[PDB]
C-alpha cells in the first residue's frame, strides 16, 4: 500500500513523472545578443547530448565529414 | 596568504612595500604619509596593503611531505 | 448614408458575428459616421475587416482548454495575499479575501467562514438616508443580551437582573416597554420586572438553587426583534443609491422584508443562492464572486477560464466542490481517481464493483504510454499512395 | 536554537519575532524556506 | 558573487581591461553593477560602504561601521570632499570603446565583495544514456552517479496544455523506460514466453 | 484553414516518411535535415497528406 | 522581592536566581532552573548608573575582570521573568529616575552572522537576511589547519583580505584573523545587456591577476575490509584477468 | 518574465527531442515567438524589461539628439540593413548635423503603423487633451502641428514616424505593451521577433553609451521638505496623542459594531497611514524628473514611489496581519517603554527613513515586519501549488471538439460554445471578443491616406 | 415576487418535442449527455416541468450577448 | 589544533557532530487557554520526574464542572473525584484548598 500511494509513490512518482534521457542543467546567465528564440548551448554539453540523423540524398557529405571528425572535434 | 605582487586593478608592483608600511606605520608615522612617501597615488593600490592580512605564517605549522 | 442602410449591411454580411458584436459595431458606426463622413464601401469594407477578424480569432478544434484554464487560475495564486486589509472604516464589513476566499469558493464550502449579504432597497427608502435606516432596523436582529448595559446574576434570592442601555435601544427606535412586551409573550411564569435601565427575572424554578443560571442564559440569549442570523448591520451610500451590508447571511427571509429590493438582493452564501434561485444563479454567483476576488487583488485574468470553471462545477444540478469528495471524485476512469488522492480505496472500491476503465482521457493514456486525445493527438491523416516526384 | 515544531504547518503564531526576543535572540539571522521562523541563534548579549 | 549586504548574483561576461571604462582621476572598476536593483532592493547601507570604503582607502585607515554607533554618513561625506574628491562619490568616466567621456557622473566606490560556494563547475549535468535503476529501470539520481533529470508531473502538464501529444510520448516512454509484453487477450492476463 | 495541430502532424509525418527514404518533392539545398526538408516542402505547397474532418 | 534583590547583588546567594513579582495576582515567582536565556544589564540606582569611569578604567587596565564585575553588584543578567518589572533605558544620556536598568551595547542584539553587515539599519530586513544567510557560504581560509583537514568538501581562498568597512565586534570575535573575502573596486552602471536582472560583470585583467581566485578540495576514502571467513581485500594494480 | 527566472543563481534544465514528429511538434507548436501574447490575458507577455524601458526612454525623451558617428554605430550595433541615413533634424554649433531619437526609433516601426494613447508619464492633462483634440478633428493631423504641441505624455504614431511621446512600459513593456501587440496581430510572429530584437539592441546600446547610474545623492532632500517632513510627523504624533488622551477617559465615540479599543486602533491607523502619504507626497514633488532613481520608477522599469518615500522621507507603520504590534511583554511589546502606552511611536510607527538610519527599537519593530512577509511567501507557494493541483486533476481531459462544444471524456456536454462565444483568450483583443475602434480607425486611415 | 426577476437567475422556458429532437439530433448526442437540472431546483417548480424533459436557458453573458444552455430534468 | 578552534562539540567515528539546543515548554508550568472550539477553558502542565513527561490538565466544560485529564487515562474523571482519590475527602477541605 506504501509503493503506491504518496507523492514518491508509484503513481505520481514514477508514472505521472519520472526521470528522463538526453538531459542537460546548469546555471542561466544573460546573452543579449542572440535572438529570443535562440539558446546559447555550452560546448561541453553539446558533445555530450546528441540528435540521431538518418543518412539521405541530401545530407550524406556532412554527415561523412562528422564522422571523420570523430567524437572530440565540435562537429562530430 | 601572502602579499599579493601586483594591484589588482592597475597592476603596479607592490609586493615589495608591504613590509616597509608596516614597520613605519607602527612606529608611529601617519599612515597616509607614509602611502604617499611609498608613492601609491591611486587609492586602488592603497586598498591591497591597508586591507591585507599576513597569513602564511600561521599555516607554515603544519607539513604534510 | 442612413442608419437603416448601415444596420441592413451589418445584419447583411456579418450575420454570424455574435449578438453583441453586431450591437457594437452599429453603435460605433452611428459614432463614428456624424464626426467623419463614412462612404459605402467604407463600411462594407469595416464590416469585412471585423468579419475576417472574427473568423481567424476563433478557438482552433482539439485545443485543451481545460489544462490552460486550469494554470491561468494557478498561476496568479502565487501572487496573492494572505492578510488582506482587516480594517473596518465604518462603512465597510471585515471578510475574507485573497487566496482563502478562492480555496473557499472553489471548494464551495456549506457554510463560508465571514457570511455577508448585499441587500438592496426597493425604490422606497432606497435614497432617503432616514428612511434606509428604518429598512436596516427592520432587517437588523439582536437578543436580550445585547441590550443589556450590564448582567447580575443575583444569588441572595436567586434572581436574574439586567441592566440596559439606552444606545442599544435607540440604535433601532426599540424603546424597553417593547422589549418587556416581546418577553412577557415569548415567556410565561417569569418576574420580567419592569425598572429604569434594570430588569428582573425570577422564576420558580430559578428560585431556588438549581435553575437558576441555565434558565437565565435562555432568557439571556432570546431575539425579540429581527431577522434571525444577521448579527449585524451598515449603510452606505453607492453613487446615488444607498444599499445595506450585514452580518451573517439568511437569503431566505430577506427577500420577504418589506422595504428591500429583491430583484437585486445578493449573498456571499453559494448554498443559499442554490437552494433560493436555482443551478443558473449559483453560476453567476461563483462567476462574480471569482472575479471580483481576483479584481481586488490587482490581478487580470480573462472571464472565460472562470466561466470553464462555474460550468464544470454546476453540472449535475447540484454544486459539488472540485476536489476529492466532488468533480474528481465524479470521473469514470479508475486510474484517474487513483492517481490524484487515496489510492488503495479507490483501487479496492473498483475491484469490488468491477469498474471498467475505457481509457477515454488524459492521465489514463500517459499511465499506459500512447498519445493522448489532444491536440495533435486527435488529427488522423490519409494519402493517396501512388507519389510520383516533380 | 530549533524549535521542535513541524515544518509543513502554517504555524504563524509560533514563526513570529516576539517582542522578548530583544536581546536574547537574533532577529534576522533566519533561514528562507520551510525553516523561516523554526530555526533561531543566540544573541551576542545571550546568556544561559 | 554576493555582496553582505544581500546583493548576490552571478557573472555575466568577462570584459578584456581596454574595454572598461576608466575614471578620469586613473581608477577601473574591478566589478560593474547594474543601478536597477539598487531602487527595488532599498539597501541604502551598501551605497554608505562604498563611499567608506573610498574613503578609508584614501585616508590610509580603516572605518568602523558598527550598528548603531558607527561613523555618520554626513561625517564621511565631508571627509571624502576635504580628500579632493566630490562629496557625492561620483567621478567622470571616459568609454573604454570609443575613448570619449560618458554624459552622466558615474558612481564608483570600494565594496567587499563575497565568493560563494556555489560554483558552475560543481552545477553543470549532462546525461546521455547513463545507467538505469534496478527496480524501475529509469535514469539514476544525481551528478555523482550519471543520474537524469526530474521531468515531474507540472511539465507533464504544461506538455498536455501546449498539446504536444508527440512529444509527450516521446519524453515519457523512449527517454525513460519502455518494453514490450504477450498479452492472451482471451483473458486479458500476461502471456509467458518460454 | 489549417489547425498549428494539424500542420505540426503533417510536418511530423512527412519529415519521418523522408527520413525512412521516401523521395522528396522539391529540389533542396545540400547539407538540410529531414525535418527542414519537410518543412520546405511544406511552404511550398507541395503536401501529399490530407486530413480527415468528421 | 526587595530583600531577594539586596542579596543577590550583595553576593549571599549564586547569581543564577531571578525574582519577579505579579502585582494583580499577588504571586512571586522565584527561578533557579536551568535553560533558561538572560542577557547583562548595567544596574542604576536613583537615577545613577552604578558603572562608573574609573571601573572603565580598571577593565581597560586589566585589574578588573568581567566576573568581578558581576560580582560586584554592577551588572545583573535578567531573564523573561524578571524583566516584565523592569523599565531600560538605551543610551546613558537618557536615563532618569525611572529607569531602572541600563542598555550595555545596543548593537549586541544582532547574532554574530548578522553583525558583519555594516550599517545594518540602512537596508531592508529581507535583504540583511538574505545577506546573513549568504556570509555563511562564502569562501575564505575558515581555517589554518586546513591542509591537513581531511574534510568530504573544503575551500580556499588565496587572497583574503580585511574588509575596510568594518564593525568593531569582528575583531574582538576573531572574524578578522580568518577574513572570507575581498575589496572590489565596483562602478554603478548599466554597462551592457550582460549585468541587467542581478549579473554582474568582472575585469579579466584583476581575474588574471588574483581575484577571487580558489581553490577546491575534497577527500576519498578507500578501507580494505576484512569479510568473514577470512576473505579479505586487498590494495594492488587490477590484473586484466579480474572481472 | 515567462520563465519568471532571474540570474541570481537560477538552474534551468533542458532536454533534446529524439524523434522526427517530437522536433516537428516542438518547432511548430513550441516556438518561442509563437507565444509572445499570454493565454491568461491576451497581453504580451514577452516584452523589454528594466534597462530596455529605461533607454527607451532615454532615447526617445526631449531635447536627446545624437551626432552622426553615434547613429551609424548605433543602428550598426542594432542589426538595421540602413545604407543611407536621413535627413538631419537640426544643425549643432560648429555646423555639426545633428539626429534626433524620434527620427532613429522610427526606423524600427513598420511603415505604415498608426496609433495614439496616453502613457505613464502623463502628468498634465491640458496637454494630452490638446492633442486628442487635433487628432480628433481631422483624423490626419499636419505632423509640423503635432510637433509644436509634442508632449512626451501621449505617444502618437503616423505612417511610422513617431511624432510625440516617449518611450515607457506601455510601449513594449509586458504588462501594458501596445506597439507590440499591435505589431504581432497586424503583422505576424515573425515581424514582432524582428522589432523586438532590434529595439532591444538599440536601448542597450543608447543606455550603455550615455551612461546610467543612481547613487547616494539620489535622495538628498533639501533641507525645507524635510522640515515639511518633521512636520508631517509630528502633527501626526499630536493627533494620536490627543485620539489616546481622548480614550482613556472614556470620550472616545464607540465606532458602529466595533469595540472601543478597536476603534481607537482603526483610527490610529488611519491617521498614520495619511501621515505617511502626506511624506510621499513631497517627497515625490521635490525630486524631479531628472533624477535616475525617480526615471526608473516613474516609467516603470523598477520600482515604485513607495521605496522612494521609505529611503527618503518616511517608513511609516509596520504591523502584522493588519493590526499594530503587540506580541511582547504585558501591555507593551519592549522592556524600554512604560507598560500600558498606546502612542505610536511605542506600538511600531518608524518615524526614520533608511537614509537617515534606524533607532534599535525601530530596528527591531522593522524585523518583526519583515518576518510576517518572509513566513507569508513560505506558505502561500505551498498552498497555491496544493490548490493548483486540484484543479489540473479536476479540468485536465477537456477540450474543443470539431463542432465546437467542449465535451467531456465520456461524451458530457460541458459547454455548446467554448466560452460561449467561440474565442481564444490568447487571440482575444485584451479579453474584448474583437477591437472594433482599432479595425474602424485603421481602416478609415488606410483608406484615408 | 417570481424568481425570473431576479438579475441572478436567466429566462427558463420549456422545449417542446420538436425542437428537443432537433436539438439532441444537431449535436448528435443522446439525452443522457446532458447537464443536468433537480426536479427540485426552485426554477423547475416555478416554471413547471417533469423528469425526462429539457429546458433551454439564455444567459447574458459578457462575452456574447445572447448564449443558449440546455439542461435535462432529473429528480 | 587551530588555536581559534572553539570547541563545544564531538567526534563520531571521524565525523563532527554538533547538538543543537531545543526549544521546548517550561517544565512544571501552570499555562491557561481557552477552547473555544468546545468553549471550555484548559490549563495545562507538563510534569518531569526521571526524564519521563506527564500531561496533566484540569478543564471546566459548558456545564461549569471541573474534568482533570491524566496520562493512561481512556477518559476525563471529576475533578472532585480524583481530589477525594487523593484522600482530603471533606468538602470543606476541597473548599478551602
Ligand atoms: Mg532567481
Ligand atoms: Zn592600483
Ligand atoms: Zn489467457
Amino acid at each position: 500500500a506504501q509503493r503506491l500511494k504518496g507523492k514518491e509513490g508509484r503513481f505520481r512518482g514514477n508514472l505521472s513523472g519520472k526521470r528522463v534521457n538526453f538531459s542537460a542543467r546548469t546555471v542561466i546567465s544573460p546573452d543579449p545578443m542572440i535572438s529570443i528564440n535562440e539558446v546559447g548551448v555550452p560546448v561541453e554539453v553539446a558533445m555530450e547530448l546528441t540528435v540521431p540523423e538518418k543518412v539521405t540524398e541530401f545530407n550524406i557529405e556532412r554527415l561523412r565529414k562528422m564522422v571523420l571528425n570523430g567524437p572530440d572535434k565540435y562537429p562530430g | 596568504m601572502i602579499v599579493p605582487v601586483r594591484c589588482f586593478t592597475c597592476g603596479k608592483v607592490i609586493g615589495d612595500k608591504y613590509y616597509e608600511f608596516k614597520r613605519r606605520v607602527e612606529a608611529g608615522e601617519d599612515p597616509e604619509k607614509v602611502l604617499d612617501d611609498l608613492g601609491l597615488e591611486r587609492y586602488c593600490c592603497r586598498r591591497m596593503l591597508l586591507s591585507h592580512v599576513e597569513l602564511i605564517d600561521d599555516i607554515m605549522h603544519y607539513r604534510v611531505y | 448614408v442612413s442608419l437603416s442602410t448601415i444596420k441592413s449591411l451589418i445584419e447583411k454580411k456579418g450575420a454570424n458575428l455574435p449578438e453583441n458584436v453586431k450591437s457594437e459595431l452599429y453603435e460605433k458606426l452611428k459614432k463614428y459616421n456624424e464626426k467623419y463622413k463614412l462612404t459605402k464601401a467604407e463600411i462594407e469594407a469595416i464590416i469585412d475587416d471585423v468579419v475576417k477578424e472574427y473568423e481567424r480569432a476563433l478557438v482552433e478544434p482539439g485545443e485543451p482548454v481545460g489544462t490552460v484554464a486550469a494554470q491561468s487560475i494557478g498561476e496568479p495564486s502565487t501572487q496573492m495575499t494572505l492578510n488582506t486589509f482587516h480594517y473596518a472604516g465604518v462603512a465597510e464589513i471585515n471578510v475574507t479575501l485573497g487566496l482563502p476566499r478562492i480555496i473557499e469558493i472553489v471548494d464551495a464550502r456549506k457554510n463560508p467562514s465571514t457570511p455577508m449579504m448585499t441587500v438592496y432597497l426597493d425604490e422606497e427608502h432606497r435614497y432617503d438616508r432616514a428612511k434606509a435606516e428604518e429598512v436596516a432596523r427592520r432587517i437588523e436582529g439582536t437578543t436580550l443580551e445585547n441590550l443589556a448595559r450590564s448582567t447580575t446574576l443575583d444569588l441572595i434570592n436567586f434572581e436574574f437582573i439586567v441592566e440596559i442601555d439606552p444606545e442599544r435601544l435607540e440604535r433601532s427606535g426599540l424603546t424597553m416597554e417593547k422589549v418587556v412586551k416581546k418577553l412577557e409573550s415569548s415567556f410565561k411564569s417569569a418576574e420580567f420586572e419592569v425598572d429604569g435601565y434594570t430588569l428582573i427575572v425570577r422564576p420558580k424554578k430559578a428560585d431556588k438553587i438549581s435553575d437558576l443560571r441555565r434558565f437565565a442564559e435562555k432568557i439571556k440569549k432570546h431575539r425579540l426583534k429581527g431577522l434571525s442570523g444577521v448579527g449585524k448591520t451598515i449603510v452606505r451610500k453607492e453613487g446615488d443609491e444607498y444599499v445595506i451590508y450585514t452580518e451573517g447571511s439568511n437569503f431566505k427571509q430577506v427577500l420577504k422584508v418589506p422595504g428591500v429590493d429583491p430583484t437585486r438582493t445578493r449573498t456571499n452564501n453559494i448554498h443559499e443562492i442554490a437552494e433560493v434561485l436555482g443551478i443558473e444563479a449559483a453560476r453567476n454567483a461563483i462567476i462574480d464572486e471569482i472575479v471580483s476576488t481576483m479584481q481586488e487583488q490587482g490581478l487580470e485574468v480573462d472571464i472565460r477560464h472562470i466561466m470553464l470553471v462555474a460550468d464544470m462545477m454546476t453540472l449535475d444540478g447540484i454544486v459539488r466542490p472540485i476536489g476529492r469528495h466532488g468533480v474528481v471524485g465524479e470521473k469514470s476512469s479508475v486510474l484517474a481517481r487513483a492517481a490524484f488522492e487515496i489510492t488503495v480505496q479507490h483501487l479496492f472500491e473498483a475491484a469490488e464493483k468491477g469498474e471498467v476503465d475505457n481509457l477515454n482521457g488524459v492521465i489514463e493514456n500517459v499511465l499506459i504510454g500512447q498519445p493522448v486525445p489532444v491536440g495533435t493527438g486527435m488529427v488522423k491523416l490519409t494519402m493517396k499512395l501512388p507519389l510520383r516526384p516533380q | 536554537v530549533t524549535s521542535p515544531l513541524d515544518r509543513e504547518q502554517p504555524h504563524f503564531e509560533a514563526r513570529d519575532l516576539h517582542g522578548t526576543h530583544w536581546g536574547r535572540i537574533c532577529p534576522t539571522e533566519t533561514p528562507e524556506g520551510p525553516n523561516c521562523g523554526l530555526v533561531k541563534n543566540l544573541a551576542l548579549m545571550a546568556q544561559i | 558573487f554576493a555582496s553582505r549586504h544581500g546583493q548576490k548574483g552571478v557573472i555575466g561576461l568577462i570584459v578584456p581591461q581596454e574595454d572598461m571604462p576608466w575614471t578620469e582621476s586613473g581608477i577601473v572598476p574591478d566589478l560593474i553593477v547594474n543601478p536597477h536593483g539598487i531602487p527595488s532592493r532599498m539597501t541604502v547601507g551598501q551605497l554608505i560602504e562604498a563611499i567608506g570604503g573610498k574613503v578609508a582607502s584614501l585616508k590610509g585607515r580603516r572605518v568602523d561601521g558598527t550598528a548603531f554607533i558607527g561613523e555618520p554618513e554626513e561625517k564621511l561625506r565631508k571627509e571624502l570632499e576635504e580628500l579632493g574628491f566630490k562629496h557625492t562619490g561620483r567621478e567622470i568616466m571616459y568609454d573604454g570603446i570609443t575613448g570619449k567621456r560618458l554624459e552622466a557622473d558615474i558612481f564608483i566606490g570600494v565594496i567587499y565583495y563575497q565568493r560563494l560556494h556555489h560554483m558552475v563547475a560543481d552545477k553543470i549535468h549532462a546525461r546521455s544514456r547513463g545507467p538505469v535503476q534496478v527496480l524501475t529501470k529509469q535514469p539514476t539520481e544525481g551528478r555523482a552517479r550519471e543520474g537524469g533529470l526530474r521531468f515531474g508531473e507540472m511539465e507533464r502538464d504544461v506538455l498536455v496544455g501546449h498539446g504536444a501529444a508527440m512529444l509527450l510520448i516521446e519524453r515519457l516512454l523512449e527517454e525513460s523506460d519502455k518494453t514490450e509484453v504477450w498479452v492472451c487477450e482471451n483473458c486479458g492476463h500476461i502471456a509467458l514466453e518460454d | 484553414k489549417y489547425t498549428r495541430f494539424e500542420k505540426a502532424r503533417i510536418i511530423g509525418a512527412r519529415a519521418l516518411q523522408i527520413s525512412m527514404g521516401a523521395p522528396v518533392l522539391i529540389d533542396v539545398p545540400p547539407g538540410i535535415t529531414p525535418l527542414e526538408a519537410a518543412i520546405l516542402e511544406f511552404e511550398k505547397g507541395v503536401i501529399p497528406i490530407t486530413v480527415i474532418r468528421p | 522581592v526587595q530583600r531577594i534583590r539586596q542579596d543577590r547583588r550583595s553576593g549571599k546567594i549564586s547569581d543564577v536566581i531571578n525574582v519577579a513579582y505579579y502585582e494583580d495576582v499577588k504571586e512571586v515567582y522565584v527561578n533557579s532552573d536551568d535553560g533558561r536565556v538572560r542577557r547583562p544589564l548595567i544596574i542604576v540606582e536613583n537615577g545613577v548608573p552604578k558603572l562608573t569611569k574609573e571601573h572603565v578604567q580598571a577593565v581597560k587596565e586589566g585589574r578588573l575582570k568581567w566576573s568581578d564585575l558581576i560580582k560586584m553588584g554592577i551588572i545583573e543578567y535578567l531573564d523573561a521573568e524578571e524583566e516584565e518589572n523592569a523599565y531600560v533605558a538605551m543610551w546613558p544620556w537618557e536615563v532618569t529616575e525611572e529607569h531602572t536598568h541600563l542598555e550595555l551595547m545596543p548593537a549586541a542584539i544582532l547574532g554574530l552572522p548578522a553583525s558583519l553587515v555594516p550599517y545594518p539599519e540602512h537596508n531592508a530586513a529581507p535583504r540583511n537576511t538574505y545577506g546573513a544567510g549568504m556570509a555563511k557560504q562564502s569562501l575564505g581560509l575558515g581555517w589554518a589547519n586546513f591542509r591537513i583537514r581531511v574534510d568530504t568538501r573544503g575551500h580556499l581562498l588565496h587572497y583574503p583580505q580585511i574588509p575596510l568597512v568594518n564593525s568593531r565586534i569582528m575583531k574582538a570575535v576573531g572574524y578578522e584573523d580568518r577574513p572570507a573575502g575581498q575589496n572590489f573596486v565596483v562602478a554603478v552602471l548599466a554597462y551592457q545587456g550582460y549585468n541587467m536582472e542581478d549579473a554582474i560583470i568582472i575585469n579579466k585583467a584583476s581575474i588574471e591577476r588574483g581575484l577571487a581566485r580558489s581553490t577546491f578540495f575534497r577527500t576519498y576514502e578507500a578501507e580494505e575490509k576484512k569479510y568473514l571467513g577470512g576473505q579479505t581485500d586487498k590494495f594492488e594494480i587490477p590484473d586484466p584477468t579480474v572481472r | 518574465p515567462p520563465y519568471n527566472a532571474d540570474f541570481d543563481g537560477d538552474e534551468m534544465n533542458l532536454h533534446v527531442p529524439q524523434t522526427e514528429e517530437a522536433q516537428a511538434e516542438a518547432r511548430i507548436l513550441m516556438e518561442v515567438q509563437n507565444h509572445i501574447i499570454s493565454p491568461r490575458y491576451g497581453g504580451p507577455i514577452i516584452g523589454g524589461i528594466q534597462d530596455h524601458i529605461s533607454g527607451g526612454y532615454l532615447l526617445t525623451r526631449e531635447g536627446a539628439y545624437f551626432t552622426r558617428d553615434e547613429v551609424e554605430q548605433m543602428l550598426m550595433f542594432a542589426g538595421v540593413d540602413i545604407t543611407e541615413l536621413p535627413e538631419p533634424d537640426k544643425y549643432d554649433e560648429n555646423g555639426n548635423p545633428l539626429w534626433s531619437g524620434k527620427t532613429i526609433f522610427s526606423l524600427l516601426l513598420p511603415e505604415d503603423l498608426t496609433v495614439w494613447y496616453r502613457n505613464k508619464l502623463c502628468d498634465e492633462p491640458e496637454r494630452c487633451e490638446a492633442l486628442e483634440k487635433l487628432i480628433e478633428e481631422k483624423l490626419m493631423p499636419d505632423p509640423e502641428e503635432v510637433r509644436k504641441l509634442a508632449y512626451d505624455g501621449f505617444v502618437y504614431i503616423q505612417n511610422g514616424k513617431l511624432l510625440s511621446g516617449a518611450i515607457d512600459k506601455k510601449a513594449y513593456g509586458r504588462e501594458d505593451g501596445i506597439i507590440l501587440d499591435l505589431i504581432v496581430r497586424e503583422y505576424g510572429v515573425e515581424r514582432a521577433r524582428q522589432f523586438l530584437d532590434q529595439v532591444t539592441k538599440l536601448t542597450i546600446w543608447v543606455i550603455t553609451h550615455k551612461g546610467f547610474t543612481t547613487g547616494i545623492d539620489d535622495e538628498d532632500l533639501p533641507e525645507e521638505a524635510r522640515d515639511r517632513i518633521r512636520e508631517i510627523i509630528r502633527e501626526a504624533e499630536e493627533r494620536v496623542n490627543k485620539l489616546i488622551e481622548a480614550y482613556k477617559r472614556g470620550e472616545l465615540e464607540p465606532l458602529p459594531g466595533k469595540s472601543l479599543e478597536d476603534t481607537l486602533e482603526s483610527l490610529i491607523m488611519a491617521v498614520l497611514a495619511e501621515a505617511r502619504d502626506n511624506a510621499g507626497a513631497v517627497a515625490e514633488k521635490y525630486l524631479g524628473m531628472d533624477n535616475h532613481t525617480v526615471i526608473m520608477a516613474k516609467t516603470g522599469a523598477r520600482g515604485k514611489i513607495l521605496n522612494i518615500t521609505q529611503m527618503a522621507a518616511l517608513l511609516g507603520q509596520q504591523s502584522i496581519r493588519g493590526k499594530r504590534l503587540y506580541r511582547g511583554f504585558r501591555g507593551r511589546v519592549l522592556s524600554h517603554f512604560k507598560p500600558g502606552d498606546l502612542g505610536a511611536r511605542a506600538k511600531g510607527f518608524v518615524v526614520n527613513s533608511y537614509k537617515s538610519g534606524l533607532t534599535p527599537q525601530e530596528y527591531f519593530f522593522h524585523a518583526m515586519g519583515g518576518r510576517e512577509g518572509l513566513v507569508d511567501t513560505a506558505v502561500r507557494t505551498a498552498q497555491s501549488g496544493y490548490m493548483q493541483r486540484r484543479l489540473i486533476n479536476a479540468l485536465q481531459d477537456l477540450k474543443v471538439e470539431y463542432d465546437g462544444t467542449v465535451r467531456s471524456p465520456e461524451g458530457i456536454i460541458v459547454q455548446f460554445k467554448y466560452g460561449e462565444d467561440g474565442v481564444d483568450p490568447m487571440k482575444s483583443w485584451r479579453g474584448k471578443t474583437v477591437d472594433v475602434d482599432r479595425i474602424i480607425v485603421r481602416t478609415l486611415l488606410k483608406m484615408r491616406g | 415576487f417570481s424568481i425570473f426577476d431576479h438579475v441572478l437567475v436567466p429566462e427558463h422556458r420549456v422545449l417542446s418535442e420538436e425542437e428537443k429532437k432537433a436539438l439532441l439530433e444537431k449535436y448528435k448526442i443522446t439525452l443522457a449527455q446532458l447537464p443536468q437540472i433537480k426536479a427540485s431546483d426552485p426554477a423547475v417548480k416555478a416554471l413547471g416541468a417533469k423528469p425526462g424533459d429539457v429546458i433551454e436557458i439564455k444567459r447574458k453573458s459578457p462575452t456574447a450577448g445572447v448564449y443558449y444552455y440546455y439542461r435535462v430534468v432529473v429528480e | 589544533e587551530d588555536p581559534k578552534d572553539p570547541g563545544g562539540y564531538f567526534i563520531i567515528n571521524g565525523s563532527e557532530r554538533v547538538i543543537v539546543s531545543i526549544e521546548d515548554i517550561a517544565p512544571n508550568r501552570t499555562l491557561v487557554e481557552k477552547d473555544e472550539r468546545q468553549e471550555k477553558y484548559i490549563a495545562k502542565v507538563f510534569s518531569y520526574r526521571h526524564g519521563y513527561r506527564a500531561l496533566v490538565a484540569v478543564e471546566r466544560r459548558k456545564d461549569g464542572i471541573l474534568y482533570v485529564d491524566i496520562p493512561n487515562v481512556p477518559k476525563p474523571v471529576k475533578f472532585v473525584y480524583v481530589m477525594r482519590a487523593l484522600g482530603l475527602e471533606r468538602d470543606k477541605d476541597i473548599v478551602e484548598a
